[PDB]
Parts: C-alpha cells; structure tokens; sequence
RNA sequence: GAGAGUUUGAUCCUGGCUCAGGACGAACGCUGGCGGCGUGCCUAAUACAUGCAAGUCGAACGCUUCUUAAGAGGAGUGGCGGACGGGUGAGUAACACGUGGGUAACCUACCCAUCAGAGGGGGAUAACACUUGGAAACAGGUGCUAAUACCGCAUAACAGUUUAUGCCGCAUGGCAUAAGAGUGAAAGGCGCUGGUGUCGCUGAUGGAUGGACCCGCGGUGCAUUAGCUAGUUGGUGAGGUAACGGCUCACCAAGGCCACGAUGCAUAGCCGACCUGAGAGGGUGAUCGGCCACACUGGGACUGAGACACGGCCCAGACUCCUACGGGAGGCAGCAGUAGGGAAUCUUCGGCAAUGGACGAAAGUCUGACCGAGCAACGCCGCGUGAGUGAAGAAGGUUUUCGGAUCGUAAAACUCUGUUGUUAGAGAAGAACAAGGACGUUAGUAACUGAACGUCCCCUGACGGUAUCUAACCAGAAAGCCACGGCUAACUACGUGCCAGCAGCCGCGGUAAUACGUAGGUGGCAAGCGUUGUCCGGAUUUAUUGGGCGUAAAGCGAGCGCAGGCGGUUUCUUAAGUCUGAUGUGAAAGCCCCCGGCUCAACCGGGGAGGGUCAUUGGAAACU
C-alpha cells in the first residue's frame, strides 16, 4: 500500500531522513511520490519539518504511517487531527 | 525447485489448476450444449439458456473467467436467445 | 604538503623580500644556484606571469591546488577586481590573520600555531590554516598556549598591525574589523598579471 | 471534458472504402541552421459516407484506434 | 553555401584515426571477432627481436621487436634505453608512440613492465626505463 | 574567446602537422605518512567449487515427539509473500526512451471510505497408519481425519445489458433516474458479556496506489542500400482481450509505405545527467535516480490482483554431474569467492541496532536490501613530514678566470612546538521505537473487553571502546617524481664522438653537444609525479554563430527544365510562422544561486533559480 516513511540520505554514519509518501514496493532510496518532511535524528532534540496538510491528506486516503514516522506524526500532533478527522 | 515454498507452490499450483480446468470445461460445455439446441432449435432452449447463463456467471464466481469476460458472453448468451 | 625548505632562496628567486624585512635580498639579491651571479636572458612574458602567480603563493605558504581554487572561487565575486578579491581571501585565511595580528613573525610560525591548535576562533579550536575567517571574528591563543615565549616574543617584538586588523595584546585577541584595500596589502604584487596567467 | 487533437489537412487518398488518407503540411525550424523547413505528416482517417474526395481540405479529430493504421475521425468538409 | 544547401547537404567533419590502431582491437577466442576496446599498453610476446637502421639524416642501429599482441595483430616495437633483456618468446608490454627515425614503428616496449627489466645504471628519469631508486 | 613551433636564401599568403589546457571506473613506471568522503570486471550475457541472497503464520486446521500438563519442537493441509528488493545490459532505432497529451476502448492484491450481507448443507483430502516398487530421485496402493481447503442449494443486481424518459458530448456516445428480464457470493478465529469487541470473509461503489493502451514531437551511421509490403491496406461480420485494434479468422475490395529516405545493412539500452567549450556546440551514458529489456540457449503455458516469473513448472538443445543403465540432478548477469580472458578492477567479513521490505494480532521470524567493517593513492578534499634565531657564510659536493663562486640560514648550534606519532586514561550521538505496565479522552455499547487517540513508566548499538576529548613523551619514525635546445618555467661540468642513445614537433649525436649518459645546480608540481590510452579545447581544420572557390583545394563544357528554395507595389482580411501574458507541467539528486551543518574543505541538509523550438488558453499584428 501507499506508505508515509523515512527516505535515508546524507552521508555515511551521518544519516538524514526525508518523510516521504511512496509505493511500498518502491526501493527505499528510489521511486516515491511526494516529499512531505524531512527528520534529523543526529540533533538531541530531533528536527522535524513537516507538512502538516500534505501528511493529513495522504493520511485520509489510506496512506499508512512507517513506525518511526507514526511516531514523528504523533511528537507533531498530526495523528491526532486525523483521528479528529475519522471521528 | 531449490527453495521449500516453491516446492509447495509447484503442488498447490499444479491442484489449482486441475480444478480450474474442469470448472472452466464444465462452463464450455455448458456453453456448448445452448448454443447446438439454438442450431437444431430445441425446446428447452430457454432452459440450457439459464443453465449457460449461469455456468458463465458461477465461472465468474471463483474468479476463473473476468467480470468482463464473463459480461460478454451475457449479453452474446442473450443475443443467440 | 608544507614547503619546508630554505626560505631565503625563495624570496630571491622572486626578487622580492616574502618575510617584508629584507634580510633574504641584502645579501646576493640574484637567484639562488651557481648561475645566480651572473647575466641571464630576458625572462618572457610566461616567465613574469609565473613568478608573479608564484609570489602570491610563496608569500601565503599554500601549495598549487589549494591556489587555483580559491582563485576560482575570488572570481565568483561579482562586485570588485578579480585580482584585488583574490588578495582579501587570500588575507582572510586563518593563517595570514593570525601572522597579521602579531602572534607569530613569521607566517611559518603563523601556520604551526595554526595546525598544532593553539588558536582558537570565536572562543573555540580551529587547527585549519586553511581556515577562512570572516569580519568580526576573534581569533585567539589557547588558554594553555597563552604563556609561551614564541608568541610572547611575537607579541612584543611587532610594533606594527595593518589598519584593518583589531589587537588586544593582553588577551591576545584580535580580528580584522573589515576587508584589506588594495593599497594596505602587498602594492610590489600585480595581481592583474595573476589573472592574467590562470587566464591561460 | 478534456479535448483531443483535431488537424486541418487535404485528402491525397480515397481508394479504400470507409476511410481517407490525410495530409497536415506543417512547417519546422532546422535544428542547426534555423531555417523554415516543409513537413507533412499524413494520418488515415474512418470517412462514414465516402463523402470527402481526393484534393479535398477537411479537419479529422482523434478517437481511439479503428484499425491497424486508423486513429483519426473526419469531422468536416472545409473546401472541395 | 547558401542557408538551403546547408540544410539539404549538412556540414560533416573529417573523421579522426588512432596513432597506434593495435592498442584500439581486443580479441574474442570465443566468437574469433575483434573488439573494438580502448587499451592504453597491451601484452604481446616477442616473435623477433633485432635492430634497425633509421632514415635518411639520421644513422644508428635502433633496437625493436616484432611483436604479435594478444589481439593477434602484428606490430614493430622499439626498445628504449640502454641495453635489454629481450629475445624471442618474450612476452613484453607495449605503449603507444611513434618512433620518428623507424617508418614502421608505431609502439614502444615498457621497461619494467613483464619479462621487460629496467635500463642499468639508469640514475635520472627512471620512472620511464623502469629502474627503482638505487 | 590569449597562443606557439614547423614549407623559404629571405618574404607574404594559403595549408596541414605538432604543442601549451582540462578530463577519466583508467593502466603502467618510479615513489609513498595520515585522515574525511566517494569510487573499484570497461574484457568473456565466458565457465563456475563452497556458504549465504524468502520466507512467514499454532489467534485457519487436524496430527505427531518430548518437557514432570505446562513449555519446546517436528513435519501436513491452508493463507499471504515469493511478479518487490538485488543483478546485468545481451537484445532492442522501437511509442524502448524523453517530453506533451488522450482513453466516452481499460485493469488494479494489500491500504482507506461508504452501502449491504455474512444463511443453510454436503462430499472429500493429505497428515497419520500400515503397505508396493526404486539404486536414487521419488512415485504408488488401501484404511482413517480437520479447516478460513473444496462443492451444492439459498438469499442478495448496488454489476452488466435492454427499454422509456430527461440532461449532455467529440462520432462511436456519456450521466442520472425508472422499470424489466436472466443469473451470480461468503468463513471463521481470538476475547469480553443470546448480545457484543476485534482480526478476517462475500457483494457494489468511490478514493489512493500500481499497471495497460493510443497519439503529437525529439534524440545514430550507409543509397557504392529504392523500392518494400500480401493479414499486407481498408471494409463487412464473427471470435478474442481488462481493453480499442488484422489481435485472429472467414469473406469482399485493393490498398499501404517511400527521395520529407520506405526497405535493407551496421551500430546502440534510453534519460536525468557527466566531461569539454566564450558560447553555438562536440564527446560520453561508470557510480546515484527514473524507464525499458534480459536471467544457461529456444519455445510454452500454469498459478496469481499482478509473471509468461533470476534463486517456479514443462518441453527441446548445449554443457556439468549422479546411477544399480531403468533413470535422476543442475544454471552466480544475487553477496562474497574460483578459473579463464585481460593493460586492468575488492573480503568466500559483522549485523540486523538504524532505515526499508515479507509474514504475524503481537512478541517475533526472515532480509548478502540495507547499515557497517576490510582491501586498493583509483579519485577528490584536508593536515603533515617541524618552528624561531642562526656565518661576509664551517666542513664536504659541484665549479672556477683559482681571486672566488655556488649548494646556503641550508647545516651546526641554541630556544621552542606536538597537527601527527607513542604511551596511558576519559567516552558519544546515531533509539525512534514496538511490545509491555499505568491512567485518560473520544466514538459505540445495556454493560462491557477492546478500537482510535493522548500522557507517563519501562524497554533495544552491528559499527565499537568507533569518532571525539584529555594528559605525558620525543623532531624524534613520515618525499618524491618529472623537466631544464626552442616551443616552455629552469644551466653548467665531465663522459661519449652520426656511435651509444634522445625525440611531442622542429630536430640532436660526425672527438670543445645547456638536446645523448652522469653529477652539481635549477624549475614545476607534491604523497604524489610521470608515461600510455580515450574525449573536448586550442582547430574559423565542415565556419548556424564563424571560411571559401581568377592564379593556393574548389564554378558542372553548355543549355532546357520537374520538384524544391527564393521572390515587385498595395487595400482589406486571416494568423500558421513571429512576439507576448497567464496557467499546467518539465521527478528527486546534480551543476548554479542564497542559507545552514560537519573544527575547515570535500561532503551533507534546507530554500530557490535554471532548463522545453512542451501543451492549454488570452493578447498583439510590423514582418514571412
Ligand atoms: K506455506
Ligand atoms: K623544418
Ligand atoms: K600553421
Ligand atoms: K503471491
Ligand atoms: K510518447
Ligand atoms: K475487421
Ligand atoms: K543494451
Ligand atoms: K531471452
Ligand atoms: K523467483
Ligand atoms: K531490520
Ligand atoms: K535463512
Ligand atoms: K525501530
Ligand atoms: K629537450
Ligand atoms: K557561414
Ligand atoms: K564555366
Ligand atoms: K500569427
Ligand atoms: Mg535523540
Ligand atoms: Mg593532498
Ligand atoms: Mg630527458
Ligand atoms: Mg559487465
Ligand atoms: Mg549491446
Ligand atoms: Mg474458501
Ligand atoms: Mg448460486
Ligand atoms: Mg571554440
Ligand atoms: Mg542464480
Ligand atoms: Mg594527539
Ligand atoms: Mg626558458
Ligand atoms: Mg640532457
Ligand atoms: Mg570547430
Ligand atoms: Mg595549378
Ligand atoms: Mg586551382
């Protein structure tokens, strides 16, 4: 199905993440369909970036959060504001 | 095969298909057998015509013919009636 | 890759004093080698493009490659002579502004100071010498390297700083409060004849 | 409703029944040297009557394929 | 020419040949075919080993050797430096370049390089001639 | 937007040749300290030893073997996955690809959303138990047994089609409504209390995703390749497909294509991009991303939502292997590795912690994807191999006009430093989690458990004691390579005497050679330096930008003319070209521009810009 999840980029043991939406066949790295944040993990507080809209309509047509990025979407309230949507 | 599941899939495909056959053969013939009563022009005619109509829509069931597939010899059905 | 051969031999091959006193040119101002004393051809135009390139980098202790690039990157700047943002960057180098501001004398002494790490930029450690240092910021000596005589001896013994250049001379601090003019640096160096030569 | 491609061109063939052979005869620039050169670019077209003769100016519209080499509707008859 | 002749005859461009062609073919044993691959040495074994006499300014008895490639081609070769090591049934490593005096020498051996041993007494340039540092 | 050398006794011009620059998946020669990041079979799509590269589910189902009935296996059936990920580029000049469109000719598991259902039965079948044959692969025989396995019946037209109405389009037509005829599904598991939670199951629809098909335009050489085509071109029906269609077929016509390059031949995966260039261009298509194609060679279908399916099946073939000769087995262009080819490309490593993927309710299992580590200066970037003072200038080398020069402030000496190195110590981020234990809020419910969400506690590092930091100790262990006649930055001695040798070009060497070899100096660059190969530049040397044809290469021996190219003045008009505005799109990464992060840089991240002879649409109207 449609995933929102975490693209690897950067560097070697200097990881950075885009959160993007994407076929799950897709290889990791390669095809996706949107870029919706981008989360930096190497900061003690994690940066996260994120399009609150672009996720919560991907989110209602069934797009189905990665752990992490579930967890991302929570720190950001935004899996809140669907389960607001839903109810 | 070198790995166990495509072992197992050699089986179970190889059952699926003897099942898928005969069902798909039991819907020709119960095609076959509407479309000769129309050539000798028979009596229960509309009989073998809800039979083959039915065949067709049962094949759709179990998925061994497409919706599509199985909408088009509907209405070619209808038509020989 | 440093250069750490004789110093003296650099200069007079470049008929110019690298360290700005003169000591190299009093004696036997001719290039170094057997064939120094004595008369030589003109050089050509090629010739006086390359000793002019080669004064610059002498004079900053950098090798070719490091050179070409930050000659490539002093063009990008597209407000001002080609030539004259060249001899900024060129200054602005954590090397050049740590021998500007007076803690070392010589700009050898100036990048083993550097590389070694007893300079510290904003308050923190930079070993770069390559490091390019912006208007404003402090450079300064570790607070273990503060008491040694090399520096101290640098300290005292330089009466004079360029006018854009800030000193503390207790705390050891300085910086350049803004960019070299033209005229405040080196005046014997044409660098239209350094642009001239990575033109070709 | 989104709109497919509709071509003004001339009929050089009408020697097979039901359909028209059809010519555009644009014009292109030479990638190199810049000048205006003659193109034609021909298309079959389904004709429903035989109507359009040969030399005929007439507009065809695209539809899905109706033949091997058919892609094309005839769809006026601007100048006989 | 004129605009229109341009766009009916475009320009075209004398087309350029390699210096030392046999360096450009390898050799499939499979297929028995040439291929076209850019080489930059390329090992042959040495079917005559001699010397030579130059043209006309010029007089010596420049050292070469016939060498058949491991492309099967056959190439003359020169042997740069003093003194070699060579004979026939060598197997030497070839490099591009010409020898202007030898009409038909397009290839230099590569001293050093396989059965080929680096100059004697070689002291200035040895990095070509193939000698290590005494 | 730099030029230089070389035709002559000299000259101007023309003209080729050659060189100074940049680049690389390079190789080779000499040399070699470290670190960051990236890169590493370009040849034989050659053959491949060995291990690994997809499995999972006991909360679908029945057995079986233990544990002192718990727990743990073992194989069945069944479900989902295996058509993703990874590899390679052989084939392919072709709607393959790129870009712009179209489909009122399309399909779509898992994921969301909605409206419905989920009712009654039935006969089996492995597993198992014996037993037959076989060397082995493996086949059978009989007797049992379950399901979310299978099959009927029932109930469902909201689907399709037909018809009537209305509305509408771009021709076939589309949408809604209404009726009408004919037929069509399913399954239970876990847990609270017949009801109900939750995961599944069936029907229809919409979404999202993924796929399919059609079309415009665009990107190779050769006519010393012009003819090609016969299901070929079109039609009429039929059949077939998810779907239009000669997709197939039977008939009826005969057309279709092509000098605007058909056909044939040769070569080639295409692109984003990369190298070069002042640009126009030229060259290339490694790594990364997208698309395509292929998986021992050829063909086929099965299964499935999806494959004509790298680690599936069948057949044929070539090859390797095992046989008891009857018959069996196999496919690294997965990760390593081996042989072979080659000038030339890596460890048969650690881990699943991270990220992503499969299965599961979950713990979790699997993952050579992927994260790491190893090897190579293969590349790029950074830092070193010391710093300061230090003689009218030691010894030694080279050379002298024997006075002195030069190597040389170089060395020595003295004072310093610790980037590094060594020794000890101190020690990261990368982890977010999930699961679980607490409470809480919503919707629903008779009440619940639970679902969705929110808050706390708890929980996990392959790398690895890695980066990093701190302290002590010593300049101690850490530089070469090429060049120096002109081009071209850098010059003298010997040795050799057209010899030996050099050479990119011009040219050097014939007994006083800055050109050969050595030495001392010197220049360039530096952990590299040079050589070779390849591409762009210089090359205006195919000239669109940007050249020529009296005598240097170049006007057909001359006419007549088809097509084509070009074409006098003007009114109105159009608006294809041209110009212009807006919108859509031209993925991400990359160059470039700002802006931040790594001590700097390389590198990384964020925000832009650029890029089309793109489409749709509104304008202008001189020029064609
Ligand atoms: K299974
Ligand atoms: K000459
Ligand atoms: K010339
Ligand atoms: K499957
Ligand atoms: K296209
Ligand atoms: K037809
Ligand atoms: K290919
Ligand atoms: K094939
Ligand atoms: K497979
Ligand atoms: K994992
Ligand atoms: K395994
Ligand atoms: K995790
Ligand atoms: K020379
Ligand atoms: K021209
Ligand atoms: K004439
Ligand atoms: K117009
Ligand atoms: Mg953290
Ligand atoms: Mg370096
Ligand atoms: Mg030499
Ligand atoms: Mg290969
Ligand atoms: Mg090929
Ligand atoms: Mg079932
Ligand atoms: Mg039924
Ligand atoms: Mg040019
Ligand atoms: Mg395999
Ligand atoms: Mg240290
Ligand atoms: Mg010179
Ligand atoms: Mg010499
Ligand atoms: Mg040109
Ligand atoms: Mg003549
Ligand atoms: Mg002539």
């Amino acid at each position: 199905a449609v995933k929102i999840r975490l693209k690897r980029m950067g560097s070697k043991k200097s990881p950075f993440y885009r959160i993007v939406v994407a076929d799950s066949r897709s290889p990791r790295d390669g095809r996706f369909i949107e870029t919706v944040g981008t989360y930096n993990p190497l900061k003690d507080p994690a940066e996260v970036v994120l399009k609150e809209d672009l996720v919560l309509d991907w989110l209602s047509k069934g797009a189905q959060p990665s752990d992490t990025v579930r967890n991302i979407l929570s720190k950001e309230g935004v899996m809140k504001k669907h389960h607001e949507a839903k109810n | 095969p070198n790995i166990e599941s495509a072992i197992k899939r050699v089986r179970t495909s190889a059952n699926a298909n003897a099942k898928n056959s005969s069902q798909t053969n039991a819907m020709r013939t119960a095609i076959k057998k509407f479309e000769e009563a129309v050539a000798a022009g028979a009596d229960n005619v509309d009989a073998l015509y809800n039979e083959a109509v039915k065949a067709v829509d049962m094949a759709a069931t179990k998925g061994l013919i497409h919706k599509n597939k199985a909408n088009r010899d509907k209405i070619r059905l209808s038509k020989l009636a | 890759s440093r250069y750490t051969g004789p110093s003296w031999k650099v200069s007079r091959r470049l008929g110019i004093s690298l360290s700005g006193t003169g000591k190299e040119l009093a004696r036997r101002p001719y290039k170094p080698g057997q064939h120094g004393p004595n008369s030589r051809g003109k050089v050509s135009e090629y010739g006086m493009q390359l000793t002019e390139k080669q004064k610059l980098r002498h004079m900053y202790g950098m090798n070719e490659r490091q050179f070409r690039t930050l000659f490539i990157k002093a063009s990008k700047i597209k407000e001002g002579k080609h030539g004259v943002n060249f001899m900024v960057l060129l200054e602005q180098r954590l090397d050049n502004v740590v021998y500007r501001l007076g803690l070392a004398t010589t700009r050898r002494q100036a990048r083993q100071l550097v590389n070694h790490g007893h300079i510290t930029v904003d308050g923190k450690r930079v070993d770069i010498p390559s490091y390019h240092v912006e208007v404003g910021q402090v450079i300064g000596v570790r607070e273990k390297s503060q008491n040694i005589s090399t520096i101290k001896e640098a300290v005292e013994a330089t009466v004079g700083r360029p006018a854009f250049v800030s000193f503390d001379t207790e705390k050891l601090e300085g910086s350049f409060t803004r960019l070299p003019e033209r005229d405040e640096l080196y005046p014997e160096i044409d660098e239209a004849l350094v642009v001239e030569y990575y033109n070709q | 409703r989104n709109q497919r491609k509709v071509y003004q061109g001339r009929v050089v063939s009408d020697k097979m029944d039901k359909t028209i052979t059809v010519v555009v005869e644009t014009k292109k620039n030479h990638p190199i040297y810049g000048k205006r050169m003659k193109y034609s670019k021909k298309y079959k077209a389904h004709d429903e009557n035989n109507t359009a003769k040969v030399g005929d100016i007439v507009k065809i519209m695209e539809t899905r394929p109706l033949s091997a080499t058919k892609r094309f509707r005839l769809l006026e008859v601007v100048e006989e | 020419p004129t605009i229109n002749q341009l766009v009916r005859k475009p320009r075209k461009s004398k087309v350029e040949k390699s210096d030392s062609p046999a360096l450009n073919k390898g050799y499939n044993s499979f297929k028995k075919t040439q291929t076209n691959v850019n080489s930059p040495q390329k090992r042959g074994v040495c079917t005559r080993v001699g010397t030579m006499t130059p043209k006309k300014p010029n007089s010596a008895l420049r050292k070469y050797a016939r060498v058949r490639l491991s492309n099967l081609i056959e190439v003359t070769a020169y042997i740069p430096g003093i003194g070699h090591n060579l004979q026939e049934h060598s197997v030497v490593l070839l490099r591009g370049g010409r020898v202007k005096d030898l009409p038909g020498v397009r290839y230099h051996i590569v001293r050093g390089a396989l059965d080929t041993a680096g100059v004697n007494d070689r002291k200035q340039s040895r990095s070509k001639y193939g000698t290590k540092r005494p």
